[PDB]
């Protein structure tokens, strides 16, 4: 007996009940995922549709089939992958890592060390100290290249190494 | 217009060989100039393929289908257990425009049959659960490869230009994947349709068993050659 | 130098101290366009009930 | 002109690219555990678990 002077008590309410239910077959119905914006040229991690890992993104010219998520060279390691919006290929480096040495003329003579970073490029050093060099094999601060050869004192590696005059 | 024609009209149930046909992508994985082993389930090289030239035959794990065609008579296919109302049933069909892929209790007629004057096999459908709707699926060879697992249907398809005159061609071409469906069902028999008008055609039909195989990746990613490990001690 | 060679004295070479790796400093997730929205429009508003 | 003279260098190098190539690929079994990436384990457990 609806009328529009009932109070509140009395008035129409619209219900609707959700109930969910999970056959054990597959689910169909999901929320929304969301995603964020793309960057470039910097170690991060990622989660490229469901695929995780970290490691730096470049842009790359293989040529995937129409029907291929990503890519993996050998040993199964993933290397490419396609972004599932702009669907282009992307290539994957992890982020670079290596040892680190010092190379010190002993304690007895003097307590100024160098300081080598094993198979690292002199663009990610950290910090600055002093002059840097960048050798075959790795980085170098600390020490001054010089023109010269002499005998090898302390073996450093890829035909050169350093000796105490300064290093 | 549920009625009936004949019972035969060739019957020709037939053998013929397989020869290295019935090769699929596995994954969606790209691999360049590589050789990579795989256990799955493939149809083995040089088979024994049945050819038909039309009950409803056993659908096991897996099935390859391969028809030569001009005028694509061939329509569609029918999957199920009991093919009737108390079962869901699987049905795909296609004309000029779009196919159709539904997922219905179906009451079919005992000889299925489309003509146009798309109904007409089903007397009856109720209680659907999923519909379908893309680009239509089809002198020249196609062949489909049909497969069910973990409440997942799987299709893969390959059109090829040839003019060979009775049988499979001595060739070698990997299947792309076409299509993967979400529904939980118990497909064990499946069926043929033909929309022949008012007035018996050859296919071929083959199985799948499990087994490892050896593919090699070209530069672009595309499989051109494979080996069946089992098949002779020079392939294993 | 020291602590790892555990002595107040340290004799002329080249030692191998530790390690070095770059930090990742965000997070990335990418995922297809969204939609095929379910149709909860029809039904909360619906004109009878 | 003839080849496979240096026989014994292709071998030792086969031999250690042999070896680093199957130790990689040890990284990807579950050695009885539920799965072979510690992401996924890490995301759907209880840490105790
Ligand atoms: C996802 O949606 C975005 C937003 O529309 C699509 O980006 C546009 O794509 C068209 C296709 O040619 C371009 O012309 C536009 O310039 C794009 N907009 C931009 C870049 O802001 C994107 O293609 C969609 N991805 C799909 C459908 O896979
Ligand atoms: C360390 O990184 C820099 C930056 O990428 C490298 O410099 C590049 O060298 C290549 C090849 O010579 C050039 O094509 C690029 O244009 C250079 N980039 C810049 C910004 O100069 C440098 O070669 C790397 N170090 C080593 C030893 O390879
Ligand atoms: C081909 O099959 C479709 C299957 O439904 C027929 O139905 C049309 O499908 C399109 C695509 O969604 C719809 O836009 C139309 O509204 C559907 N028609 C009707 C009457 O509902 C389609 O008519 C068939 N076409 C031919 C030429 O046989
Ligand atoms: C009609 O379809 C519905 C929806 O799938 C069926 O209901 C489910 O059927 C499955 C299949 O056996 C069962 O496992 C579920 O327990 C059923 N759920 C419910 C809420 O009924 C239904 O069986 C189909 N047939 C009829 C006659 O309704
Ligand atoms: C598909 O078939 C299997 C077996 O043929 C069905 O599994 C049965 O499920 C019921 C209810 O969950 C159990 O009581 C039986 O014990 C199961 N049988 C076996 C052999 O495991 C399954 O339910 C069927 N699914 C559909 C959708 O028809
Ligand atoms: C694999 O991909 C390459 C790269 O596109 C193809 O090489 C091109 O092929 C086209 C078609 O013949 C030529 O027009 C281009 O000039 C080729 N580019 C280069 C750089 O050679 C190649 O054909 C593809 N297939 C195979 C088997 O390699
Ligand atoms: C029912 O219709 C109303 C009226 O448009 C919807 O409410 C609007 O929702 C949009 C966002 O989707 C808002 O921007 C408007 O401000 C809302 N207007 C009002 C008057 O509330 C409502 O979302 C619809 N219901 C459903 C389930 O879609
Ligand atoms: C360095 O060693 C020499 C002899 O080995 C010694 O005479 C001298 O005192 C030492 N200098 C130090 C320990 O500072
Ligand atoms: C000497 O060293 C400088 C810098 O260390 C270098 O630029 C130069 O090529 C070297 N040789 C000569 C002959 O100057
Ligand atoms: C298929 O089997 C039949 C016997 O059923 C045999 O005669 C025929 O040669 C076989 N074909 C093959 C193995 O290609």
């Amino acid at each position: 007996g609806f009328q529009p002077t009932n109070g509140v008590g009395y008035q129409p309410y619209r219900v609707v009940v959700l109930s969910f239910e999970l056959l054990h077959a597959p689910a169909t119905v999901c929320g929304p995922k969301k995603s964020t914006n793309l960057v470039k040229n910097k170690c991060v991690n990622f989660n490229f549709n469901g695929l995780t890992g970290t490691g730096v993104l470049t842009e790359s010219n293989k040529k995937f089939l129409p029907f291929q998520q990503f890519g993996r060279d050998i040993a199964d390691t993933t290397d490419a992958v396609r972004d599932p919006q702009t669907l282009e290929i992307l290539d994957i480096t992890p982020c670079s890592f290596g040892g680190v040495s010092v190379i010190t003329p002993g304690t007895n003579t003097s307590n100024q060390v160098a300081v080598l970073y094993q198979g690292v490029n002199c663009t990610e050093v950290p910090s600055t100290g002093s002059n840097v060099f960048q050798t075959r094999a790795g980085c170098l601060i600390g020490a001054e290249h010089v023109n010269n050869s002499y005998e090898c004192d302390i073996p450093i590696g890829a035909g050169i190494c350093a000796s105490y005059q300064s290093i | 217009q549920c009625v009936n024609l004949r019972t035969r009209t060739q019957l020709p149930p037939a053998y013929t060989n397989s020869f290295t046909r019935g090769v699929y992508y596995p994954d969606k994985v790209f691999r360049s100039s590589v050789l990579h082993s795989t256990q799955d389930l493939f149809l083995p090289f040089f088979s024994n393929v049945t050819w038909f030239h039309n009950p409803v035959l056993p659908f096991n794990d897996g099935v390859y289908f391969a028809s030569t065609e001009k005028s694509n008579i061939i329509r569609g296919w029918i999957f199920g257990t009991t093919l009737d109302s108390k079962t869901q049933s699987l049905l795909i069909v296609n004309n000029a425009t779009n196919v159709v892929i539904k997922v219905c209790e179906f009451q079919f007629c005992n000889d299925p049959f489309l003509d146009v004057y798309e109904s007409g096999v089903y007397s009856s459908a109720n209680n659907c659960t999923f519909e379908y709707v893309s680009q239509p699926f089809l002198k020249n060879l196609r062949e489909f490869v049909f497969k069910n697992i973990d409440g997942y249907f799987k299709i893969y398809s390959k059109h090829t230009p040839i003019n060979l005159v009775r049988d499979l061609p001595q060739g070698f071409s990997a299947l792309e994947p076409l299509v993967d469906l979400p529904i939980g069902i118990n497909i064990t028999r499946f069926q043929t349709l033909l929309a022949l008008h008012r007035s018996a055609a050859a296919y071929y039909v083959g199985y799948l068993q499990p087994r490892t195989f050896l593919l090699k990746y070209n530069e672009n990613g595309t499989i051109t050659d494979a080996v069946d490990c089992a098949l002779d001690p020079l392939s294993e | 130098t020291k602590c790892t060679l555990k002595s107040f004295t340290v004799e002329k070479g080249i030692y191998q101290t530790s390690n070095f790796r770059v930090q990742p400093t965000e997070s990335i997730v990418r995922f297809p366009n969204i939609t095929n929205l379910c149709p909860f429009g029809e039904v909360f508003n619906a004109t009878r009930f | 002109s003839t080849a496979s003279a240096l026989g014994k260098l292709q071998n030792v190098v086969n031999q250690n690219a042999q070896a680093l190539n199957t130790l990689v690929k040890q990284l990807s079994s579950n050695f009885g555990a539920i799965s072979s990436v510690l992401n996924d384990i890490l995301s759907r457990l209880d840490p105790p678990e």
